[PDB]
């Protein structure tokens, strides 16, 4: 299980950052993906590595990776951003490992 | 547009068996590795299993290892569940595992990889209880 | 004129016997070629990727990643044995000929017909076909061999083998340059090995176009096109197989004691003890002269690393080998590296009434016995103390690098100055006839795919394309695809391929092997009740010849 | 030894020596490089 923060909160229009963490032996060599989870919906891929977004995804999302940590930045919060954010990757033990999530919230 | 639709979620008794399906359309289903990922009520995402693009290899988590099985028919995915237990109650999704990642913006060069899911299905709920 | 035919269908094989036992073989082939319009009039540069398959560790042998220029043109390739000879003619050739020369080749197109499909808007859909007398078919002949050589038999896309079945051409596409890296891995290799497609290196870009490099003829319904006769210069192809290996070269040992009564246990005995025999051996430290240690003139055959994969700029490729296996003739299912396996469709031999898309397959176990049997040959210490011990021998059962399934023969190459080998035998009907010699300064000694190699040039490839049939709404400034009237063409293709062969002469008391019809293969040469045809593979070197 | 195997010309300040024209027979040298490896020979697969 990758490490994540339970939740975060911020005001509308604020640029914010969230983090996912794990052993560099697994989160390091493998790629990291970030997905959004709104109520009443399945996970939606928001960041798919190399700071590249899937089609139909707002450009506000950005991501970076460094050793044990992966950071996801939102350039200006919006009311529709109140949702769970989930990090995932592959693990050299031949697994798919997710984080605990983080419930992004708006003040 | 890519379309993935799950089916088969229903109430079942503990210790039984079930078959969940994930139909695919709008894209080359056979060119993508696929994965089953579950989420228990209010819990985080948990990886159930994954299968490659030709059925050569399949991988599972310890919790369902030896119990479930995954298969594909070039038109849809199937998860066979055996020895169901109470904790198995959850909502399952079928997602395409992004097997290629471009390393430039116009993406002229690309690299193999794992651990990122591109497209997701709708998801189906399985309840196991009396 | 519209109503005047411009050619004649001809599919008759002629034999004209010349002086001094030579035969002038003429193979006239005639087909009806059907051609749809291209999917798009533009040249595409498509990068084909299958990293999903190679992303699985240990699947490096399943790489199809590449880059290709897909063109609107279509290639009319007749470089396959089946296109020219029916089974009876091939039987005659193999049974009575001994050597084959490629002499000349000509081809022409006639009775060009262009039709347009007008799909009615009637509530029950219907479609009527009309003759567009003004439509033009573009025919391009690469007489100067400017375009890349793309033989079709390698992919089983040549014209059909049945004169009474319309055939289709193959959309022409040629490799574009790319760089690739596939670090080999195995089931259990941790992580993801480096698997990256770097793109095109600028220095090695070539973007050919028929419109720029080949004159293009526009043929209406009343026009015809002939390529003219092309004359080959290829080396002769032998229709005889060699059975002698090193153990059967030269004068046998003198048998001092010969059997006295016929029987399965009455063998001949040399008599003289091994160490006291008389002869010559390349081993200068052993007095043991044996049927194995005796000095032969040279080496017939060469061992090569089998199932060895070599990486280059474009990725991994299988190392070719120019010889068959030893003992594979016992059963085709026991074939191994070196035996060419052909997969073909309903146009090229598969039962024309078969359901499903599974291609018909066969492995061609050549009759020539110049191959190697890896389980046999071994290595031992120079001292040559006998019997050898474990420390002084390297048996095929011994592992290399700790791998229990890989032995030394896998990384062993015996090709040397003394190596001798035969040219690839023809494969009927799916085998290629001729191939182009490479442009490299030093050229390969032989090709593994075609028995005849063009020393100077091969006949120009023939490209066909339904010319654009523009609607009145065309606008070149629109980013959308050009609108075209649905159109197709049917045209008759007639080719003449001229060989020269030598008739065989008996040189032994016993008869030789011959191809013949029999109760087992009877119904493989006649149609079924529902019109089903097939063309099974036939062996081309049934007659033996002495090597030394 | 050059003195035993090659004639030797003695040139003073006013002398000159010419070797005469020598004509070669070497194979041509190509000023073009080849990019195609085994993976890029022949007809590519048909992309359906």
């Amino acid at each position: 299980v990758l490490t994540q923060k339970a939740s975060v909160s911020g005001s509308l229009g604020q640029t914010i950052t969230i983090s996912c963490t794990g052993t560099s032996s697994n989160i390091g060599h493998n790629n990291v993906g970030w997905y959004q989870q709104l109520p009443g919906r399945g996970p939606r891929t928001v960041v798919s590595g190399t700071n590249s977004r899937p089609s139909g995804v707002s450009d506000r999302f950005s991501a970076s990776k460094s050793g044990n940590t992966a950071t996801l930045t939102i350039s200006g919060l919006r009311a529709d951003d109140e949702a769970d954010y989930y990090c995932s990757t592959w693990d050299d033990s031949l697994n798919v490992v997710f984080g605990g999530g983080t419930h992004l919230t708006v003040l | 547009e890519v379309q993935l639709v799950e089916s088969g979620g229903d109430l079942v008794k503990p210790g039984g068996s079930l078959r969940l399906s994930c139909e695919a359309s709008g894209f080359t289903f056979s060119n993508y590795h696929m994965a089953w990922v579950r989420q228990a009520p209010g819990k985080g995402l948990q990886w159930v299993a994954n299968i490659d693009s030709g059925g050569f290899t399949t991988n599972y988590v310890d919790a369902v290892r030896g119990r479930f099985t995954v298969s594909r028919d070039n038109g849809a995915l199937y998860l066979q569940m055996n020895g169901l237990r109470v904790e198995d109650t959850a909502v399952y999704y079928c997602a395409t595992m992004k097997t290629t990642y471009c390393i430039d913006e116009n993406c002229n060069s690309f690299q193999a990889g794992r651990g990122v899911f591109d497209n997701w299905g709708q998801g189906t709920l399985v309840t196991v209880s009396s | 004129g519209v109503g005047i035919s411009t050619g004649t269908f001809n599919n008759q094989t002629e034999f004209k016997f010349l002086e001094n036992g030579w035969v002038y073989i003429t193979a006239n082939s005639s087909r009806l070629v059907h051609l749809n319009m291209p999917e798009s009039e533009n040249y595409r540069r498509v990068v084909v990727n299958n990293l999903d398959k190679t992303a699985v560790n240990g699947n490096m042998a399943l790489d199809d990643t590449h880059a290709e220029i897909v063109t609107p043109w279509s290639l009319v390739d007749a470089n396959a044995w089946g296109v020219w000879f029916n089974p009876g003619d091939w039987q005659l050739i193999v049974n009575t000929m001994s050597e084959l020369h490629l002499v000349s080749f000509e081809q022409e197109i006639f009775n060009v017909v262009l039709k347009t499909v007008s799909e009615s808007a009637t509530q029950p859909p219907t479609k009527v076909y009309n003759n567009d007398l003004t439509a033009s078919l573009m025919v391009a002949l690469d007489s100067n061999n400017t375009m890349p050589f793309t033989p079709a038999a390698m992919r089983s896309e040549t014209l059909g083998f049945y004169p009474w079945k319309p055939t289709i051409p193959t959309p022409w596409r040629y490799y574009f340059q790319w760089d690739r890296t596939l670090i080999p891995s195995h089931t259990g290799t941790s992580g993801t090995p480096t698997n990256i497609y770097h793109g095109t290196d600028p220095d090695d870009v070539q973007f050919y176009t028929i419109e720029n490099s080949v004159p293009v003829h526009l043929l209406r319904t009343g026009d015809e096109f002939a390529t003219g006769t092309f004359f080959f210069d290829c080396k002769p192809c032998r229709l005889t197989h060699t059975w002698q290996t090193n153990r059967a070269l030269g004068l046998p040992p003198f048998l001092n004691s010969l059997p006295q009564s016929e029987g399965g246990t009455n063998f001949g005995y040399i008599g003289v003890q091994q160490d006291k025999r008389r002869g010559v051996t390349q081993m200068g430290n052993t007095n043991y002269i044996t049927e194995a240690t005796i000095m032969r003139p040279a080496e017939v055959g060469y061992s090569a690393p089998y199932y060895s994969f070599e990486a280059s700029t474009q990725g991994p490729f299988k190392t070719p080998i120019a010889a068959g296996r030893g003992g594979a003739q016992t059963d085709e299912n026991q074939a191994a590296d070196g035996d060419p396996r052909y997969a073909f469709g309903r146009q090229h031999g598969q039962k024309t009434t078969t359901t499903g898309e599974t291609p018909e397959r066969f492995t061609y176990i050549a009759h020539q016995d110049t191959g190697r049997y890896p389980e046999g040959d071994w290595i031992q210490n120079i001292n040559f103390n006998l019997p050898v011990t474990d420390d002084n021998v390297l048996l095929p059962t011994d592992p290399i690098g700790g791998k229990t399934g890989i032995n030394y023969t896998n990384i062993f190459n015996t090709y040397g100055p003394l190596t001798a080998l035969n040219n690839v035998p023809p494969v009927y009907p799916n085998g290629q006839i001729w191939d182009k010699e490479f442009d490299t300064d030093l050229k390969p000694r032989l090709h593994v795919n075609a028995p005849f190699v063009c020393q100077n040039n091969c006949p120009g490839q023939l490209f066909v394309k339904v010319a654009p049939n523009l609607t009145n709404q065309y606008d070149p400034d629109a980013s959308a695809n050009m609108s075209r009237i649905v159109t197709y063409s049917d045209f008759w293709w007639k080719g003449k391929l001229v060989f020269k062969a030598k008739l065989r002469a008996s040189h032994t008391w016993n008869p030789i092997q011959q191809m013949s019809i029999n109760v087992d293969n009877q119904f493989n040469y006649v149609p079924s009740n529902i019109g089903g045809m097939k063309i099974v593979y036939e062996k081309s070197q049934l007659a033996p010849r002495k090597l030394y």
